[PDB]
């Protein structure tokens, strides 16, 4: 079933276009006038759709009767598949699992559990008095408002999309110094505060060496970090305990309005013979103690 | 040290008065030097 | 690296932990929400610096 | 040896006079010094403190912790007695 | 030198549950009137 | 229902840019078409060649 | 780091450990023959600053035959930290200082025929120049197991190495390993984080679910009158009223819901 | 000569100020633009 | 664990790694009948130090034993030396002599799987020419003891 | 920074206020961005050399690279006998001679990034401006809710100026297809045939070939047709955001909006500036009529 | 450039470049547990280029 | 309905009270305190978990058995005396002050005051940024000028539905594209 | 391999003590001994200087590196200035609008003390000093009166208040200026009092409360040093937003922090916040 | 931040946030009008 639905696209056919509907989506394609059909539907969103619906009609059963395949079939299939995974397979299937699933198991409800066995055609025990209880509750609201396919459909700051950073910006250039590309130079790429900034700079760099098939430098997040990093491991030896720094055990110092003048002035006077000097990542470190809670992590260094 | 400058500071606001009633208001080289400080550690301060 | 420290579900004996005695088997333990136990010498496949 | 401690007490030119030497001039045996050195040394160098660093972020996110059975989850309300468990662990 | 560990401090109240902030406090994570500038 | 009809509405139809008089139409103290004075400013006279 | 004629060059900063006195190297060859670093004797003394860890400058200091570069010829120094230019990681050698005698190396004027061995070179990138297809390939010391002449298509083939990268169908190809890149701020928002438990550090993030003794009688008021508010500790539990139940990793700040 | 934008009658003007400027809330350079632009105009520039 | 161990430890601990302790590891992966690990494994170790400066070096003992558990176990796609015939099968596969995979339809697939990535990366596939035909002389069936 | 950020949102602002179109936040801070690392490339370089400030006849000399940086100080015994206030005085000012040098150097090439910078932006405002439908009309003429009042005076005073040819279009593509049609007509002549074996001719096709350039050498390989970015034409950042989330799309309107306000704000204090510094303006209101009689 | 890149990218797995692919799973590394620090990344170009 | 009008909140950044809360609700004296854990009566306890208090302790009326006491007066002590709580954040502006939390937000403004020495200093010279407007502009044509303007550039009836770009939105529409408007409209 | 900061190359002739190593002398047990003893205190001292150097407070080393900027060979005389530049000069204050007038540090002479003023700033009422009536009573403080008073004329939301003026008295209003518990003070070097001009935030004061140490003048109490340690931790977090006000042995007036940096203890005087 | 924003996505109703993550929105007659649509949470009831 997989093999004919999914993956074969050689056997999908798809609406044959009409003359007049060539010209009006090719000439919607290349320039855009406004007050126009918002539709113009890629045949990509399209033939995918045709594979989402193929998973939404895909129902077990006896296959003597209308159905392809058993239950046990199904999951019999599936359990020769999980055994089968490699650490990249089970890798790919997790994030999968993150992406998808998880945030549904979040988002859940009473409400739809009727529905969530209706994906594998299953028999609940209460089904009449759940139809009932279902109906009744669903009742008090729009029917968007409680299909759990529309539930995750807005997301906060929507000028710098997850999509679009799959690409990594200036990839080209990065990967063959990365000395001379500190974190600075790319975060004037961003709009954001710091902490968001950094964050994204580590995925960057991530995404692009699984992309290039190499492995990551790990020590980058405690690189780009590194202030945090001092911070959490002082903080660690202070108070006694294993984790992360949070808000509530920060001291109640309270410093005067001035009180970076010093600081202010040394930096607004300084001066470096080349600017690898300017930022170097190590700069953050002067004593011995300095050197000593960077690295405690690698027993090599 | 000198009791030659003053200063009144609200919140995000901040007042630096020169105090030198008697020469009428001539500065020195060190009350001078040390008027560059305080209007700079007034100026480049956080909540100004 | 975390230290170990006392007074944990799998560091305190039963007494102290359940005013019970709790009998210790190396199989799944539902009190201590563990499934089994392989019981090797603790600091020896470990890394000395954790 | 703090303030509770017993006390220790106390024209020209002196002898101290001579052994300092103006920064201006190059000193005596050329020691190689780090110049991130003796800028903090001399208390110019820009602070990097504790007080610089803001939130250490969850960069790469666990995994999913799937709930873990515990003696307070029972279907059946006899499995958790009075007479057997005293609590949920 | 602080001997009382923030790796234990607190009392279990059984099953009762409460929040704590990783961070910051929630009502002043997102700062979007000042970023998308919207304010008077 | 209404209210964030409204916002919307007069978030859309805000104008922006400087006027006439050479301020934003938000501007604090100084005001433009008050009392629709340019509507009747285009009622008696009227858009012809 | 930069080539020619045949070899690298690469700027480096040694430094004492506690990072007080240093010296740039400007142009030092990359050799693979020497085991271990060579310095001038000279700089053992411009090196050596005595901290509170180590009282005298160094905690290894002896004597070592140190023919290999041209009895106790030389003297073995420790630990003293190297930076070279392309490497993010500092690498720490324990180099043979050697006198005049035991080697001159002045050799052009101004120059002092400095070079890297293996144990500065075990320790960074420069490593991965090491293995076959690298810049270093080349002056490995002749073994069995490094054929000098082959091709590389030619060694890798012989690895096992059968097509290009992720050509054949069967394997995925290489930049769909990650495809969605988790970041709270810039989609959904935080996470709802609580505890059960004495911190949030010690307990578990599950509050306990309906199948609980003291939530069973709550539950229920609450399922026959839906409508009025009832008393209980049911109000603890992983399941409520609302649509949104209390489960781990709720995303609060989200606009929808 | 346009030496300069501003010009005031209005007595202890640096009280006022002050007392104003304690009255204002955030940071954002957005608000203390208007802070100080609103000061200005009301006082400083003559309008009226 | 005991492997990282060995150089990690400064009381008992080698500079590099010995000989013993690679074919020791090597012989503990062929002897958990672990196939993943033993490829990654020898790969690894061609591509160390070690192996560059002389030091380590792949055995005939060490070969051969790598071969004889590469054969005895299960392969991902392929059937393997030492996959023993199920008499029953033919209840579903419809023959009871032969094996259960025919290299040449495997192959004929991956050709497919190859026009339909082309495709759903591409959004289009170029034709091939009309003098093109896919080479199977080079392909021989499963021979069974 | 200051200069570049303030035509970029003039950039901005002037692309939604003329189209309906938005910038990506994105794109915005990503050409700021670019301009930055030009700016941090030069500095890459200017490090490599050295600038020499002299004082009094050549007794004071200091060594420092154009940043600023002090590398070497020589002196004459001459000076060891001043004072320390003094030579500190004098060292002090030979720097200054030098940062003055250093910063004549910076400020050339800061002048050429400037350059750089504007032909980036070229395809985007040469591509608002360069359509059939884009005007303007004279800021003093009155606006009212139906359309735009006429400026009364000296009718001889307003020209309108049109940047577009009103017959078939003539686009800046066919322009760089037409120069490399000369190109090649002249490469192929047989007057260019002779030019092409001289200095001159291996000049040229060093710097403008990029055909030639081998594989795997830095730069393009080869030649590129300006960019076309019509704005009324392509659809940029509206679209899918009004797919996605309207409260976004509002949001990054009203961003657009007031950046646009803001610029033209400054436009209208250098304008009043301007006209106080050549004495048609007073330095208060004294036409109050102008403003209240809105 | 993209021999050093070649060699780096099999070196990261070789069942990326195998016809039919072998079961790819993470063994043991001969570096230590910080190896990553000596292979990570690409391949650099020399800085004077 | 009466408890909802009264709904207080707590900063709960801090995690419980900084310092003492010295408070009395009617004759009842409470001590709110900081603690390492959650001590208090029962009662008290639940409600300071209500708030989400991991670090408060709480004491009302000396001895327990000091008068008065009522199940009312031990509710009203302790949320009176929460009522009364400031938090760190809400203190340090009433001193005009710099929180020690807060600090790390000054860093990158600090950081580029660092590196803004050489050429990011740099202005371009001549160039302010504000270019004022000097000629007008017009390029706007008759419809019959456009109708093939741009068909070297791009396809014939370049503007074609477009009602915006157009003083006639039908020209150029083939009769099929013409009759759909309509057939909206019906 | 260009070398810099290496000086000469190859340094000048200098070979190791263990290279070179040359026929070692026998000592007798006494010179042996001595060496052993010479060097071992040889390398404790140094261990103190470098410990000294870590321990060095942020001030004196910016006085030491610019003491030694400033230095020159010869020990310079000082120069002979104007007829003086160097009188502190008088705060200023308007003498129209006044609390009271600031009078002069010229008039040092004329002035009284806190029990019998000199006669000044008629004017104004004169604050009297506060003394009990009968033996159970308490015997009250300058100290005392002045926190009740600071309290009262915050809880009527005055903007100044005219308080007892004594040398700990106006330390405390330093202190308290200091951590910006009050808006502004000043001292018109009159006898009796001076004057605290108070802060409000939010609409209720900038202080919650402000209480004397001790009742009486016949009971003083005396802070350890881990006391006023104690003070500053809350169950492991460093709290500083609760300020104690004392007296030092240097009669100086400290709050608590400041105090323990430098690990004196002090006689209390008052707790504000 | 003493006024911090809070809350401010509009793609639903306040009352329908209210309604999807508040237990509050079944008891109508038990909340005030200041209160009424504004409560993201469940509350639990404690009869004393
Ligand atoms: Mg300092
Ligand atoms: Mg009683």
């Amino acid at each position: 079933w997989y093999l004919q639905n999914i993956l074969s696209l050689e056997l999908l056919k798809l609406k044959s276009k009409t003359n007049a509907e060539k010209i009006a989506t090719y000439r919607s394609y290349m320039r855009s006038l406004a007050s126009g059909k918002d539709n113009t539907m890629s045949d990509d969103d399209v033939i995918r759709n045709i594979i989402k619906e193929r998973w939404k009609t895909l129902e077990f059963g006896d296959r003597n009767a209308g159905y392809p395949c058993t239950f046990g079939d199904y999951i019999q299939f599936l359990n020769e598949w999980f055994k089968s995974l490699d650490e990249e397979g089970m890798q790919r299937l997790r994030e999968h699992f993150d992406r998808r699933i998880r945030p549904l198991l979040a988002v859940m409800s009473p409400v739809d559990i009727l529905w969530l066995e209706a994906l594998t055609q299953n028999s609940p025990h209460n089904k009449e008095q759940l139809q009932r209880k279902i109906a009744f509750q669903t009742s008090l609201g729009t029917p968007e408002f409680f299909d759990m396919s529309k539930r995750l459909r807005y997301e906060i700051n929507e000028d710098y999309k997850v999509r679009d950073e799959l690409g990594p910006e200036l990839f080209a250039l990065w990967s063959k110094a990365p000395e001379r590309w500190p974190p600075e130079r790319l975060s004037k790429m961003y709009g954001l505060d710091f902490t968001l900034v950094r964050k994204i700079l580590v995925w960057h760099h991530f995404k692009a060496c699984y992309d290039a098939c190499v492995e990551p430098d790990w020590s980058l997040p405690k690189r780009l970090f590194a202030l945090e990093w001092i911070r959490d491991v002082r903080a660690r030896k202070h108070g006694l305990f294993y984790g992360k720094m949070r808000f509530a055990e920060q001291k109640i110092t309270f410093y005067s309005d001035r009180f970076l003048f010093r600081d202010l002035v040394n930096r607004r006077e300084a001066s470096y013979a080349n600017v690898w000097e300017m930022d170097d990542p190590y700069r953050f470190l002067q004593t011995e103690q300095d050197y000593e809670d960077y690295w405690g992590d690698n027993y090599d260094v | 040290a000198n009791r030659t400058i003053t200063g009144n500071d609200g919140r995000f606001s901040k007042t630096i008065m020169i105090n030198e009633p008697q020469c009428n208001q001539a500065l020195s080289a060190k009350t001078a030097s040390e008027l560059s400080k305080e209007i700079d550690k007034a100026t480049n301060a956080v909540y100004s | 690296w975390a230290p170990q420290m006392e007074w944990g579900i799998e560091n305190t004996p039963s007494q102290e932990q359940y005013q019970e005695h709790v009998p210790d088997t190396t199989d799944a333990d539902f009190r201590k929400q563990r499934r089994i136990q392989s019981r090797p010498v603790k600091w020896f496949y470990e890394s000395h610096y954790t | 040896g703090g303030p509770g401690s017993p006390v220790r007490g106390p024209r020209g030119y002196t002898a101290e006079w001579r052994d300092l030497r103006n920064p201006m001039r190059p000193p005596e045996f050329p020691t190689p010094w780090e110049r991130k050195y003796r800028q903090y040394a001399r208390g110019q160098h820009p602070s990097y403190d504790m007080v610089y660093a803001g939130p250490m972020p969850e960069i790469f996110p666990m995994r999913r912790d799937f709930r873990k059975p515990t003696r307070w989850d029972f279907h059946d309300i006899e499995k958790q007695g009075k007479y057997r468990t005293s609590g949920p662990y | 030198k602080n001997l009382n560990s923030w790796y234990t401090k607190g009392t279990m109240r059984g099953g009762v549950p409460r929040i704590y902030y990783a961070w910051m406090r929630p009502g002043s994570f997102t700062r979007r009137r000042f970023e998308k500038m919207r304010n008077p | 229902m209404g209210e964030r009809m409204r916002a919307i509405i007069e978030d859309y139809s805000k104008g922006f840019g400087l006027g006439p008089h050479g301020h934003s139409p938000t501007h604090d103290t100084i005001h433009y078409n008050t009392l629709n004075a340019e509507g009747e400013r285009v009622r008696d006279l009227g858009y012809t060649d | 780091f930069r080539m020619s004629g045949g070899d690298m060059f690469v700027e480096y900063k040694v430094l004492s450990r506690d990072h007080r006195r240093s010296i740039r190297v400007e142009d030092a060859i990359v050799d693979p023959t020497f085991k271990r670093t060579v310095l001038p004797l000279g700089w053992l003394e411009l090196l050596r600053s005595p901290s509170l860890r180590l009282p005298t400058g160094y905690f290894v200091e002896e004597t070592v035959h140190v023919s290999l570069p041209n009895e106790a010829n030389a003297i073995i120094a420790g630990p003293v930290v190297l930076y070279i230019t392309g490497q993010s990681v500092p690498v720490v050698l324990n180099p043979y200082f050697v006198p005049e005698g035991t080697w001159d190396m002045r050799t052009r004027d101004g120059e002092l025929d400095l070079r890297l061995g293996m144990d500065a070179i075990e320790q960074c990138t420069l490593f991965s120049e090491l293995r076959p297809g690298g810049l270093l390939y080349g002056k490995l010391p002749e073994n069995p197991n490094v054929r000098r002449n082959e091709s590389l298509r030619a060694t890798l083939g012989r690895y096992g190495m059968k097509c290009d990268l992720a050509e054949s169908p069967l394997v995925p190809r290489p930049w769909t390993r990650m495809r969605y890149m988790f970041i709270d701020e810039l989609q959904r928002g935080p996470k709802l984080t609580e505890f059960v438990g004495h911190n949030p550090r010690n307990g578990t993030p599950w509050r306990f679910s309906q199948n609980t003794k003291y939530f069973r009688i709550g539950i229920w008021r609450d399922t026959i009158r839906r409508n009025d508010m009832n008393e209980g500790l049911h109000a603890h539990s992983s399941w409520q009223k609302s649509p949104q139940q209390s489960v781990p990793e709720v995303r609060f700040l989200a606009p929808y819901p | 000569l346009g030496w300069t934008d501003l010009f005031t009658t209005i007595p202890d003007m640096t009280y006022h100020i002050k007392e104003w400027f304690d009255t204002t809330e955030h940071m954002h350079n957005d608000a203390v633009a208007w802070q100080l632009g609103h000061l200005l105009e009301t006082c400083f520039k003559m309008k009226e | 664990a005991l492997w990282y161990r060995a150089t990690e430890d400064p009381y008992f601990g080698t500079p590099q790694h010995t000989q013993r302790q690679a074919e020791a590891l090597l012989k503990v992966y062929v002897q958990a009948k672990q196939r993943g690990k033993a490829i990654d494994f020898m790969n690894k170790l061609r591509g160390s130090v070690e192996y560059l400066t002389g030091d380590i070096t792949i055995t005939t003992v060490m070969q051969e034993s790598y071969d004889a558990l590469l054969d005895t176990t299960p392969h991902p796609h392929l059937l393997t030396n030492g996959f023993t015939l199920e008499s029953d099968a033919a209840k579903y596969t419809g023959e009871v002599n032969k094996a259960p995979l025919s290299p040449l339809q495997f192959r004929i697939d991956m050709e497919m799987n190859k026009y339909r990535r082309q495709q759903k990366e591409e959004g289009v596939v170029r034709v091939p020419p009309a003098l093109w035909r896919l080479d199977t002389s080079a392909i021989v069936p499963y021979k069974v003891d | 920074m200051e200069v570049y950020r303030r035509i970029t949102e003039r950039v901005r602002g002037a692309l939604w206020a003329h189209h309906g179109r938005l910038m990506s936040e994105r794109q915005f801070h990503r050409i700021l961005a670019f301009v930055y690392n030009n700016k941090y490339e030069y500095q890459i370089r200017f490090d490599r050399m050295e600038v020499v400030g002299r004082e009094w006849g050549g007794r004071v000399e200091v060594v420092t690279t154009p940043a600023g940086f002090l590398k070497r100080v020589r002196v004459n015994p001459c000076v060891e006998d001043l004072t320390l206030y003094q030579q500190q005085q004098l060292i002090l000012s030979a720097y200054a001679n030098a940062c003055a040098d250093g910063r004549k150097l910076m400020e050339q090439a800061e002048m050429n990034i400037y350059k750089q910078f504007l032909k980036d932006l070229k395809p985007i405002v040469m591509g608002i401006r360069d359509n059939p439908e884009f005007y303007t009309v004279s800021e003093n003429s009155i606006e009212t809710i139906g359309g735009v009042l006429q400026t009364g005076d000296s009718n001889n005073l307003c020209h309108t100026h049109r940047t577009i040819p009103a017959a078939k279009a003539r686009q800046p593509a066919d322009e760089v297809r037409a120069r490399q049609e000369w190109e090649q007509k002249w490469i192929n002549s047989p007057r260019g045939q002779s030019w092409a074996l001289t200095l001159r001719g291996k000049t040229y096709f060093a710097l403008h070939g990029p055909q030639y350039r081998p594989r795997g050498a830095p730069g393009a390989k080869k030649e590129t047709l300006p960019l076309d970015i019509p704005a009324p034409y392509t659809a940029m950042d509206e679209k899918r955001l009004l797919k996605k989330n309207w409260m976004a799309y509002l949001d990054n309107k009203h961003v657009a909006e007031v950046m646009w306000t803001r610029v033209k704000i400054a436009d209208r204090e250098k304008r009043q500036r301007l006209l106080q510094e050549t004495g048609r303006a007073w330095h208060r209101p004294i036409n109050e009529e102008a403003i209240n009689r809105w | 450039y993209k021999d050093r890149l070649l060699s780096k990218q099999f070196f990261q797995n070789p069942q990326a470049f195998e016809v039919v692919p072998d079961r790819h799973e993470r063994s043991v590394q001969f570096g230590g547990k910080w190896e990553y620090q000596r292979t990570h990344g690409l391949p650099t170009v020399d800085r004077n280029e | 309905r009466e408890a909802f009008s009264n709904i207080i909140a707590v900063d709960l950044e801090q995690e419980g009270p900084m310092y003492p809360v010295r408070v009395n609700a009617d004759g009842v004296r409470v001590l709110l305190y900081p603690a390492r854990r959650i001590v208090a009566n029962f009662r008290v306890a639940d409600i300071l978990c209500a708030f989400g208090f991991q670090h408060a302790g709480c004491r009302i009326n000396l001895k327990a058995t000091n008068n008065p006491k009522s199940p009312t007066h031990t509710v009203e002590g302790v949320f009176e005396a929460v009522k009364a709580l400031r938090s760190v954040s809400e203190i340090a502006a009433s001193r005009g002050k710099v929180p020690h939390s807060l600090i790390y937000n000054i860093y990158p403004y600090l950081e580029e005051i660092r590196r803004r020495k050489g050429m990011m200093a740099m202005h371009p010279p001549g160039k302010d940024g504000l270019l004022m407007p000097d000629r007008v502009v017009d390029n706007r044509l008759p419809d019959h000028l456009k109708r093939g303007y741009y068909d070297d550039v791009y396809w014939k009836d370049f503007f074609a539905g477009s009602d915006e770009h157009l003083n006639e939105p039908r020209m150029g529409l083939r009769g099929d594209e013409m009759r759909r408007r309509l057939e909206e409209a019906q | 391999a260009k070398v810099y900061g290496a000086v000469p190359p190859l340094g000048a002739a200098q070979g190791h003590r263990l290279l070179h190593g040359k026929r070692e002398r026998e000592g007798s047990l006494f010179a042996v001994a001595n060496d052993v003893k010479r060097d071992e205190r040889l390398l404790r001292q140094q261990l103190n200087a470098l410990l000294e150097e870590e321990r060095m407070p942020m001030q004196a080393r910016l006085q030491r590196n610019e003491a030694v900027s400033s230095h020159e060979a010869v020990p310079q005389t000082p120069l002979v200035d104007l007829p003086g530049v160097e009188r502190r000069r008088d705060l200023p204050a308007d003498p129209i609008t006044r609390l009271f007038f600031q009078h002069k540090g010229d008039h040092a002479l004329y002035y009284g003390t806190y029990d019998k003023p000199s006669v000044q700033d008629d004017d104004r009422v004169q604050i009297e000093k506060r003394v009990p009536r009968r033996r159970e009573e308490n015997l009250y403080t300058p100290i005392y009166d002045f926190c009740h008073r600071i309290r009262e004329a915050t809880e009527q939301r005055k903007r100044f208040v005219v308080v007892p003026s004594t040398i700990e008295t106006r330390g405390c209003a330093r202190v308290m200026h200091d951590h910006g518990l009050v808006a502004g003070f000043r001292d018109f070097h009159n006898d009796r009092a001076f004057a605290v001009e108070l802060k409000y935030f939010q609409g209720d004061s900038t202080i919650n409360v402000i209480e004397p140490c001790s009742y009486d003048g016949r009971t003083e109490f005396e802070w350890s040093p881990k006391m006023m340690r104690r003070l500053l931790n809350t169950h492991g977090i460093h709290n500083r937003l609760v300020v104690y006000i004392c007296r030092t042995a240097d009669n100086r007036i400290i709050d608590h922090i400041h105090a323990v940096k430098e690990n004196i203890g002090g006689r209390g005087l008052m707790m504000v916040h | 931040d003493l006024y911090p924003e809070g809350f401010q996505w509009k793609h639903k109703l306040n009352t329908e946030y209210n309604q999807w993550r508040s237990n509050t929105w079944l008891t109508p007659d038990l909340i005030p009008k200041e209160h009424r649509g504004r409560f993201l949470c469940n509350f639990q009831l404690n009869i004393v």
